This record gives structure tokens, sequence and C-alpha cells, in this order.
């Protein structure tokens, strides 16, 4: 790519700037963040005016349509349907698969038409941003139905004809407006439009229709019947080509020329000399392009001119002269002031049969990526595009489709769609999946659920670890250390446990009982992840026994998370607190042997308390109950011990 | 079957469906519904009904699409709904707030009638918590919470008439009444709780879990005629049915979804039918009608097959109206298991089911919307 | 390629030599005079020990060519090439058109017993009707999209099964799943590669050989 020599659209956005304030800006995962700045403190005001507004500039306001956000679903539904089949047909089966897959996105885009148009009439303020967007889709399944027929259909010389004149028909309907306005009035014949009403049909091929209009005429004009007689038998005379017929190309050529001769003998016979109106239908038939040019309102765009050319000129046009007659048919339409509109340049290229410059002007201006991802990806499976991987290692199909799918996780909503078209993106869909599962916005835990299982489904190990330990962070800062706890585990996160641990013990100390009693009881082979998780379910499991009667376990548990060194220093003194009430029973619960490690374990513990004071801190309050309760231990294990040597003792006779 | 269900395309994803209470007195069919959103930039509680235009012909197909009659602004994420009665509807919200919404029926319009906007929060921090469940036996509500917590309203009184507080240490994901002073919560360490509301103390009167490795329980309902009859749905995409006399461990565990079990509903006047929905997108009628061919007594017929699976029951509780939920016999509990939905939707987020009518929502931003369930 | 060498060879051996040396002394004592010993010896070779062994090779042979995923193109060729020879088994030696062959009156070819050869080949129908529309598409696929020589093969194999179908079945599942279009629609194209072997230095002649596997398919196809 040369640099586009194209300024950059200027965005312009409302009430930033006013004032030579400086802008600020942050980039979001698809949004701008803007801000007012003061950038240059000279001037001790602290009155300095607040920047009042944040601005949010979206890229892509259509990903919010209620209406579009059907487009985007109903289409997904289509491309993943295409993606699964790709294996199965050969041939001409897998053409009129293809054909089949275009209609049905046709007909979504149709449909979001449609329902937006209803929207429209039941809502004044939002009508027009409503005509704006029909209007872009409007254009977009224009150019997606000459794309089916010159590309995907591949329409032969013949056929084309028959296709493009049901191309104009679908997508030009004033003609049959004017028509059933025609039909309303109590004489057809004497309505202003009567004879536009003729002349449209003529123009779109509908030689039937006009016909019928030539009828009412020649009931009620007994001068004009004689010359409605002859226009309809030129009419009705006229070749056409069909689509299941035996007949040459060369055969129907020959058919026409002698149809044609008929015209033009009564047009220099003067038989229509009395009525301007069937004379410039019957000039018309013998393709007049200044009787055609005369007739531009009623055509209202130079495509509909070009097809009405192509019928009564070249009606056996091959696919290779189109651009051609484009050309100049939009030469001849435009032929003042007018500039071509950007979408007469795309319908130009698709009749030059460059799909790159039909991709590339859609890019520019389309502000989303759905058209030209999906129809790229629908002409891929026509084998259109060479295998030309572009100079970033992404051939055009996948470029394209990593776009739209990055503009889909943009959206709360879409983003799940957005992971199925990376998984049909061969060389950067996986990478580009990973680095947007990291981003998504984690506002529940349903929604993370949802990503987990995504992530798991994959073999994504590194993501689901990023988005349990983000879980587990916020639980964290909501005070709910169970939700934490469960996520850090998820995580293996042998460090963030461990953080968590000492939370829970401190909330203990603090508290005298654990706040999430159910999930530390259900650690199971998860209490392994950690020294302090080990410790915090075997405290536990002590606090279960302890309540189950249970004395003589519990006080072997308890006494085995002391000598086994996995109890935090800070929690050794509420460990031997809690061994009163089992050194104070009647029974003796320790024996002699296991009431000297507990003296041990108290006298390590004064020892490691002396040797962390230093000097200036022994004058706030909280040593003298830390006395009282090393007393009273003290006190206990004298008491037990007395009591376990005469019991043993009493038990070696 | 996929000719079953009228779609309507809404634009935003739906989190929760409830059809409006009809009258136990009234023929009349369930014409009207609510739904909540989810993961919008404006979440709303909307109410809609269900086209009836007197197709006197027999032979064509519905396609009576669902109209929107109103909706309502709902501050965050619609986490559970329910109607509390025909002109009333509760939500819980991501904001850890509880909403009664009154319907205007004669201006089909909403209004906010009541509000708990502290309903959950984290003890310590009071930074909000979200209200993950609601159930309503009228005028009586309950809350839970992902801070651990139960709440107790009544819907004209502006306190709450009770808290436990550190009820659970872990998110409770839902409820529903055992009883009219009982309720049942599930939690994310896989466990239902039992709770009497009366007793003064914090602790649950009963605990029931699986035997091995705990996956979250995010679903529960109580079948209509057996209160002691409870389903549970989970993670692990299974569906657990418990008899909470009969200890501690489910009575069955059935694979039931291929992923997250969203909801599980006995159907409330056939409870021989029970429906299931989930993240895999698939919406699951189980029918266990198969048994109720009265043991017509005759005749005797032979034949073998071995098929191994352990369980210890002991041989002696009397015949008493075998709930069809709760039968071992591999030989008599013929489940049928029917898919709803076509292949292929997005998660399945909510099911609600009344007479004939069936309405689900969807992350399809589609609401799907049968009224005959069973032809 | 053996076996159905071997048939072929058997086939060509005329019945003139069992009969000058060794066994006429045993069989002279059960004297039973009734009706005159004149046709039932003539068949005893190939036809009475064969039918189900070879109709579990042509099983045994589609069920491992269902068995061979896309990747497996030369793998495929061999086992088209192997179905091609066992279908040649069942193939009736061309009689020559003789004037006498006329004089078999319209009675004789009417009450003439069914052909062992004719009864193979309607035995080996219906074990490919058997396989159903999973063998059909296959074929049909590989006719379409496989490499040059698979291609080649299973139009081959098309021809083969098409001139024995009867009942056209084969053929109403090619216009019905449009591979009968395909095949005609990629004429269009053969016809830039084929104007490129017309050069003094052709490219190598593989699009001549799948162009007249094609065409005789076509021409096959064309006889009903």
């Amino acid at each position: 790519m040369e640099e586009l020599d194209v300024d950059p659209a200027e965005t312009p956005i409302p009430g930033l700037g006013q004032q030579n304030r400086h802008i600020g800006f942050s980039w979001g995962p698809g949004d701008l963040l803007l801000y007012e700045t003061l950038y240059q403190k000279q001037g001790n005001s602290e009155t300095a005016a607040r920047c009042p507004f944040m601005y949010l500039v979206r890229s892509d306001e259509d990903i919010y349509s209620p209406v579009l956000r059907k487009l985007f679903n109903e289409s997904h539904s289509i491309f993943v349907g295409l993606q699964k089949s790709a294996e199965e047909a050969s041939g001409k089966s897998r053409k009129a698969q293809l054909v089949q897959v275009s209609r049905n996105y046709r007909s979504v885009l149709r449909a979001c038409m449609e329902e937006m148009h209803t929207l429209s009439e039941s809502t004044r303020e939002t009508a027009q941003k409503y005509i704006s967007q029909i209007s872009i889709l409007s254009a977009m399944e224009l150019s997606w139905n000459l794309c089916e027929i010159l590309f995907i259909e591949s329409a032969p010389a013949g056929p084309l004809l028959i296709l493009l004149l049901e191309w104009v028909r679908l997508h030009v309907c004033e003609v049959d407006n004017i028509v059933q306005d025609v039909l309303r009035s109590e004489k057809p014949t004497e309505h202003e439009k009567f004879w536009d009403g003729v002349t449209g049909y003529v123009l779109q091929g509908r030689m039937n229709e006009a016909r019928q209009l030539l009828a009412k005429e020649a009931s009620t004009s007994a001068s004009a019947r004689s010359m409605c007689r002859v226009l309809d038998d030129l009419l009705k005379k006229m070749p056409m080509l069909h689509t299941g017929g035996t007949q040459t190309l060369t055969e129907f050529e020959l058919k026409w020329q002698h149809w044609r001769e008929e015209c033009e003998r009564h047009l220099q016979n003067g038989t229509f000399s009395s009525n301007v109106h069937m004379e410039a239908v019957c000039r018309v038939l013998l393709g007049d392009e200044e009787v055609l040019l005369e007739k531009r309102d009623l055509m209202t765009t130079w495509y509909h001119f070009l097809v009405s050319r192509l019928l009564f000129k070249h009606p056996t046009v091959k696919p290779t002269e189109l651009h051609f007659y484009a050309q100049s048919s939009l030469d001849m339409f435009l032929a003042g002031d007018s500039c071509p509109e950007p979408l007469d340049n795309i319908l130009l290229a698709a009749f030059e049969f460059d799909i790159h410059q039909v991709i590339k002007e859609f890019s520019i201006v389309s502000s989303n990526w759905w058209f030209v991802a999906h129809l790229t990806d629908l002409l891929d499976h026509c084998q259109l595009f060479q295998a030309h991987n572009l100079y970033f290692g992404a051939n055009m199909r996948e470029f394209l489709l990593l776009d739209y799918a990055s503009g889909l996780f943009s959206h709360h909503s879409l983003w799940q769609l957005g992971v199925d078209y990376f998984d049909y993106c061969p060389n950067l869909g996986r990478e580009y999946l990973k680095l947007h599962m990291e981003r998504i916005p984690l506002s529940t835990e349903k929604k993370a659920l949802k990503a987990l299982r995504i992530c798991e489904q994959r073999q994504m190990t590194e993501q689901v670890r990023s988005i349990c330990k983000t879980m587990a962070m916020q639980s964290l800062c909501n005070r709910r250390l169970g939700s934490a706890l469960s996520w850090s585990i998820r995580a293996k996160d042998a460090a963030f446990a461990t953080l968590i641990s000492d939370r829970f013990l401190k909330e203990y100390c603090e508290r005298g009982n654990f706040t999430d009693l159910d999930l530390i009881d259900n650690l199971g082979s998860a209490m392994l992840l950690s020294d302090r998780l080990t410790f915090l379910g075997k405290y536990r499991e002590f606090h279960r026994m302890y309540s189950q009667e249970q004395f003589s376990e519990a006080a072997s548990l308890l006494l085995s998370l002391m000598t086994a060194r996995i109890a935090p220093c800070s929690f050794w003194l509420t460990l031997l607190l809690d061994a009163l009430p089992l050194l104070e029973q009647k029974q003796v619960i320790f024996s002699a042997e296991q009431t000297y490690e507990l003296m041990r374990c108290l006298e390590d513990r004064m020892a490691a308390k002396l040797e962390s004071t230093s000097p200036d801190e022994i004058q706030k309050q909280d040593s003298s109950i830390d006395n009282t309760k090393v007393e009273m231990l003290r006190l206990a294990l004298a008491r037990n011990l007395a009591r376990a040597i005469v019991t043993e003792g009493a038990l070696q006779e | 079957m996929a000719d079953k269900f009228a779609a309507k395309f809404v634009s935003h994803k739906i989190s929760r469906t409830r059809w409006r209470p009809v009258s136990a007195s009234s023929l009349q069919q369930p014409d009207v519904f609510a739904t909540g959103s989810w993961d919008n930039e404006e979440n709303k509680v909307c109410v809609w009904a269900t086209s009836d235009f007197g197709a006197t012909s027999l032979d064509e197909e519905y396609q009576g699409d669902p109209k929107q009659l109103c909706d309502i602004k709902h501050p965050g994420d619609v986490m559970d709904m329910q109607f509390l009665d025909k002109e009333r509807i509760v939500t819980g919200s991501s904001t850890g707030t509880v909403t009664i919404f009154r319907h205007h029926e004669n201006n089909q319009t909403l209004s906010v009638n009541q509000r708990w906007e502290q309903a959950h929060y984290h003890v310590g921090s009071n930074m909000r918590a979200p209200c993950t469940a609601i159930v309503c036996s009228s005028p009586e509500i309950v809350s839970v919470g992902e801070d651990g917590r139960i709440n107790c309203f009544r819907a004209e009184s502006r306190d709450v008439l009770r808290t436990i507080d550190d009820a659970d240490s872990s998110t409770m994901h839902g409820v529903t009444f055992l009883r009219t002073t009982e309720i049942l919560t599930v939690n994310s360490v896989g466990q239902l709780k039992l709770w009497d509301l009366r007793k003064q103390g914090n602790d649950p009167t009963q605990i029931f879990s699986v035997t091995g490795e705990r996956v979250p329980l995010h679903c529960v309902d109580r079948h209509p005629n057996q209160q002691h009859v409870v389903a549970t749905g989970g993670q692990d995409g299974m569906l657990c049915i418990w008899d909470v006399r009969h200890g501690k461990m489910p009575m069955s565990l059935l694979n039931a979804h291929e992923a997250e079990m969203w909801e599980v509903h006995f159907h409330p006047s056939n409870p021989d039918h029970l429906f299931t929905c989930s993240e895999d997108g698939s919406l699951w009628h189980w029918d266990a009608s198969a048994d109720s061919e009265k043991p017509t007594f005759l005749l005797g017929g032979r034949s073998t097959f071995n098929i191994s699976r352990s369980s210890i029951a002991p041989p002696n509780a009397n015949q008493s109206l075998a709930c069809a939920w709760l039968s071992t016999d591999p030989t008599k509990g013929q489940l049928e298991i029917t898919n709803l939905l076509p292949s292929s939707t997005l998660s399945v987020n909510s099911l609600d089911v009344l007479g004939q009518n069936l309405v689900c929502g969807t992350d399809a931003e589609a609401i799907y919307v049968t009224r005959r369930l069973f032809s | 390629a053996h076996l159905s060498q071997s048939v072929r060879t058997e086939l060509k051996q005329p019945m003139t030599a069992s009969g000058l040396g060794q066994s006429q002394y045993v069989q002279m004592l059960d004297g039973s005079f009734a009706a005159p010993p004149g046709t039932e010896n003539i068949s005893a070779g190939f036809a009475s020990i064969g039918d189900s062994s070879l109709h579990m090779i042509l099983r045994n042979l589609l069920e491992f060519i269902l068995k061979t995923g896309g990747g497996f193109q030369r793998v495929r060729a061999h086992l088209y090439g192997s179905l091609l020879y066992y279908l040649q088994i069942a193939q009736r030696p061309d009689e020559p058109d003789t004037l006498e062959s006329a004089h078999k009156s319209m009675w004789e070819r009417l009450t003439a017993p069914e052909d062992v050869f004719s009864k193979l080949q309607r035995d080996n129908l219906s074990i490919f009707e058997s396989y159903g529309t999973a063998l059909m598409e296959v074929v049909c696929r590989d006719a379409c999209d496989g490499h040059d020589i698979g291609r080649m093969l299973a139009l081959a194999l098309l021809d083969r099964i098409v001139s024995v179908d009867r009942q056209q079945q084969w053929l109403l599942y090619l216009s019905n799943s449009g591979y009968l279009k395909v095949l005609v629609d990629s004429l269009a194209e053969d016809d830039v590669v084929l104007r490129n072997l017309l050069t003094p230095q052709p490219p190598l002649l593989k699009a001549l050989y799948i162009y007249e596997s094609k065409m005789a398919f076509l021409t096959r196809v064309a006889k009903s």
C-alpha cells in the first residue's frame, strides 16, 4: 500500500477544545476516551474549572443497533453453517449451495431493512437514524446481489441480462408506486403519470404489465385503438431469453433483429405520429439513447439505464463487455454537474470484475467490517482468491474476519459470536482469541463461567488462569473470602491462595469464627496447593472434630499442626489457646509426651517474641493481655502434665 | 418439533422469563409474561403479550409473535425475576438491589412500587454485592447474593424483616421455598442447604452434597405436590434429584447438559414433567409419566439381561405413591428426554412453564414461546 | 489384479483335454438304465465355491474405501483400481457378433437360464446398494475434487457402476445432489488447460486423461 494520499476523515467532537484546553486521550478496546486537560499550570488558581465532561468516541455505532444485532446473530449462524458444510459438496452442487448461502445473507439484510422501516414510521426522533441505516443496508444488498450474479452464479451471456433485469427490479421500486397511484385514480388513462407507468414497465422489460395498461387505453380511446393494437403486438412479439430454452444465442439474436426491424418499420411508416407517447415507447423499444435519457427520471439510477440499454441494444452481452457499457452508461447518465457517488465506484468495480477494488471501496465507505468479511468469506469458498498471503502473514479473508471478529468483541453481548469467527482463522485466529479473551470485562460470575467454558473447550490454560485470578482479586476486593479462595484454587495460584488463607486466619484472630465454613470443609485435595491452605483446612478439621466431641483425635491433629511448623508464627498463640479447653478436660487427653511438646512450642514462641521486640515498643497495652494468656497456658499445661503422669504411671502396672 | 416455538428477536440478551400467574378458577390460558435483560448498556424489565388473534382455522401454523406491552429501565443486570402476584414483579439486581415493579394494565406502564437498595453488600467494606436469586410466596420475598446473605422481606414493609448474615461463606446462586417458613439454597461449592426462617441462628438446618468432587450448583426447584423432592442443576450440566428427608446425598444424578445448567423447573400442575435449560443452548423436556400406566396385574414373562450399577437400598419401604423422580428400578423408570429447541442457540438463560405454555429467553437476543407444549 | 487375470486365463482354455486316460475302470458297476447324460457337467470350476468369498472381498474392499479419509489419495487410487479389477471378474467376455448368434431365437434368449456372470453382477450391485449414499458421496466427491489419478479412477468407477445400474439409482443420486452439474460445469475449466496441451511442447498429459475419463463417463450416462 502506498500510504493513502487521502486526508484522514476529521471527526469533529462538539464542545472539545473550546478555551485553548489540551485534549487528553485513552484508547479502550474499541472506544476512544477523550477529556480536556490544563497542560500548563502557570498560575495558582485553586478554582481551575474541573474537566466537566469525559467523551466516549465509538468507532462502530452500528454494533449497538438492536436491529443490526439480529443481522449479526443470523449472519453468524449462516457463516458457521457454511464453514461446517465446506467438506461435503463438489462441482455444480457446491455452486448452487453457495448461491443459496448468498440468498440467505440477502434475506437477513432485507428482513432487517423491513423491521427498520416499520420502526421509522413509529418514532419521529429516531426515524432519521433508521433512514440512513436503511440506505446503507440497501447499498449493501444492491452490491451483494450484483456480486452474487457476477462472481458466485458467474452468469454467462444470455442468463446474465435476465438476472440484471431481476436485480434492477428488486432494488428500483418507483415504477410500481407510480402505477399503483395511476390505478387508484377513477380514470387511469387520464392520469398525468399513466404513460410514465407504461414506459417504466417497458424500461424494466415488463412487457406483459405494459400491455395490461395499453389495453385500458385501447378501451377508452377509439382513435388510439389501432395504434394500441400495433404497439401491443410489438410488445407481445418481443423475444425474451428463458433460463431453460433449447434456443441458441445466435437464434435469439436473429429473432431479436427481425423484431427490431418490425419496430423500426412501424416508426418509419409514421404509425404512431398521432400519439407522442406511443412513438416514444416505440423509440424506447429501438434502444434510442436520446429517448432513454429523456426518461432518466423514471429510471432514477445509471445502472437501471445500463440494464435498459443492454435489453434494447445488446441482449446477448458478455460478462467481459459489461464494464465498457457500465462506464458509458454512468458517463451518459451523469453528463452534468453530478459527481459519482461512492456506491457508483463499487458497482463499476464489480462490473470490471475487480473484487479487490469492491472490497477496498466498501472498507472505506462502511463503518463496519460485516459486508467485506462475509462477502470475502463467501467468495473465498468460490475459489476466487489466489492464496497470496498479505505482507503480514494472513490472507485477505483472514485479515477481514479478524477485524470483524475484533469489532464483535467490543460489544458486551456479541463477543461470543467473535469466538467462532476466530476459530475459522487458521494462522492468527487462536492468538487473537487469547488476546481478546483476557480483555473481556468480567462484571458477573455468570459471564466469567461462560468465558472459562469457551477457554477450557479450546485448551487455553493461561487464559483460564488469568480469568480465575481476575475473579479471585475482584471477590477479594468485595470481601468475599470464600469466593476468592475458590477462584484462587481454580487458578492453581499457590501464592494467591496463601494470601487469602492469611486473611482467613486474621479474620479468625479478630472475630473468633470463620465466615465461609462450608468451602473450607470441602477443600479435599486442593488443600495441598499451599502450606498455608493446608494449615487452614487442617485447623478447620480440628474445629469440626472438636464439635463432634472427638477430643483425642482433635488434640493429636492440633499438636501435629504445631510440630509440623506449617502454622504461621503469628497464629501460634491462637492454636495454644484453642488447646486450653482440651488441657482442662476432666479426662487426660494429652499424654505427658504431648504436653512436653506443647510446652516446647510455647517457649519457642516466647523466645521468638523476645528476638523481634526492638526496645522502644514495650509500652502499648497489647503486652499485658498476651502475658495473662501465657500464664493461663502455663497453668493448664502444668495441671495436664501432673494428671497425665498419674494416669500413665497407673496404667504401667 | 422446531415448528412448536414462535421466536422473537428483541435486540438485547434475555436473562429471565416468567409467566404472569393465571387464576386457578379461570379457564384462561396465560397470555402475558415478563422478561429481564443483562449485559446491555441499559438493562430493562419488559412485559409482553402473546398474540391471540382468533384463528378459527384448525390448520394454520401458529405465527403469533409476542408483542411488547411496556418496559422500564433496570439499574444493572436482572439477575433473577419472579411474579409476586398478577400486578407485581420482583427483581434481583447485579447492584445488590431488590425491586418490586407494579404493572399498570390500564395504561400499559411499569412503575417502581418498592426498592431495597442495599439488600446485598459485603460486610466491612459496605461495597454492593449482586443479588443472585429471589423467591416469592406472596406477600413474602426472600433474596440471596454473592455476599452469602439471606434476606427476608414483605412487599409492603420498607425495612428488611430479617437478614441471615454470614449464612454462607460462598456465593449463593439459587433459592426456593421448601415450605412457608423453610427455604433451600444452592451455592458455588456444590451444597444444597435447608434453612428454617423462624430459627434465630445463622446456621442451616441441613446440608446436602454429592460424594467426591463438588461442582457449583446454579439452580434449584421443589416438586409442587411432593415437598421433600427437590431438583438441582450445576456447573457440570448434571440434573440431581434429592429426597430432603432421606440422607444427605442425591437419590439420582442424570446427565442433562454438556455445559452449565441455568434453570430447572417442575411443571406446576403436571409434575411428571420437568424442564431444564443450559449454557450449551439447549432446552430439555423430561417426561417421567411412562410409569403412570396403573399396574394392570396380569401375566408373566421371563427374560434376563445384566448391567451393573451399585445401589445399597434396604428392602423395607412401603409402596406409598412412588414419586416417578425417585424410582430406582431400571426396568420401570423410562425417562423420555426431548430437546425442545432446534440445535445452535446461544445460552438458554431462563425458562418458565404454565399450563400448555412455555417461554424461554436466550443470549441470541431472542424469546421463544410455545402454547402447545404437549401437542 | 492377479485374481482378475487368473480367472480370465481359466476362461480361455477350451474343454477338450479331460478325455484321454486313466479313470475308466471303476464306474462300470452301477447298472441303472434311465435317461441320457447330456448337459449337467459343463461348468463346475469357477461357479460352485467362488461367490461367497468374492462377495466378502467386495464388502471388505468397499468398507476399506469408506475407512480411508481425504488425506490418503494414493491408498484411494489403489482401492479404486482394485475395485475396477474386481468388477472386471463379473464381466461377460465379448461374444463375437456372428451371423449365427442372431439365429438363436428370441425364445432361446428368454428361456436360457441366467448366466453366472449376470447373477454375480446383480449380487455385486445389491452389495453396492447396501452401503447406500455414503459410498455414492465419497466416489462422487473424489470424481469432482480429488487428485488427478484419483479423479480419473473415480470417474472410471462411476462409468462401470452406471453401466450395470439398471434401476438408475446412481444416476438419480448424481443429478439430485448436483455432482452431474459440477462435472459438466468443470468442462469450462478443462478448456483453459486443454488449449495448453495443443502446443508443440505440451505440459504433462494428466488433464487429457481426466478429460477422457470425464467424457467417457458422460458418454455412458448419455446411453440411457
